């Protein structure tokens, strides 16, 4: 999914973030970058879904850290050549946000407050509730109360392109 | 579609 132009571009702006004493290249493979100075980042500082975007692309335990492999895995899912399939998985884990395999409710409702913003301009309770509803009707098949990744592949597949 | 927003959001 990355030229070599930008996996060698990559390692540059990766090395910027770290102190002068761990600039060389084997300091810089072992080195873990924590998610401060990520969110930062031009590609990351917009994104309303940058705290769980960088959650998802850590490896260590503690998922508070970024390595350079998950670094160019991130630029990888959010490059212009990541096939559809790939996008849809990759936002089925941003938008799973207690981690557990389905989309519920609170998911949901946890999306959509990221969508509008903490709160002033925050849902209320009952448009919450009517927009879950219907986010539910369309995407829940069987009706189970959460969507899973099949559920959610279909239907993203089924929206328009995004591109 | 909610959900074409919602990519838009993250991928856009
Ligand atoms: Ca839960
Ligand atoms: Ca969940
Ligand atoms: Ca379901």
């Amino acid at each position: 999914f990355l030229t070599k132009q930008e996996i060698l571009l990559a390692h540059r702006r990766f090395c910027e973030l770290l102190p002068q004493e761990q600039r060389s290249v084997e300091s810089s493979l072992r080195a873990q970058v924590p998610f401060e100075q990520i969110l930062s980042l031009p590609e990351l500082k917009a994104n309303p879904f940058k705290e769980r975007i960088c959650r998802v692309f850590s490896t260590s335990p503690a998922k508070d850290s970024l390595s350079f492999e998950d670094f160019l895995d991130l630029l990888s899912v959010f490059s212009d050549t990541a096939t559809p399939d790939i996008k849809s998985h990759y936002a089925f884990r941003i938008f799973d946000f207690d981690d557990d395999g389905t989309l519920n409710r609170e998911d949901l409702s946890r999306l959509v407050n990221c969508l509008t913003g903490e709160g002033e301009t925050r849902l209320s309770a009952s448009e919450m509730k009517q927009l879950i509803d219907n986010i539910l009707e369309e995407s829940d098949i069987d009706r189970d109360g959460t969507i899973n990744l099949s559920e959610f592949q279909h239907v993203i597949s089924r929206s328009p392109d995004f591109a | 579609s909610f959900w074409y927003g919602a990519m838009k959001a993250l991928y856009g």
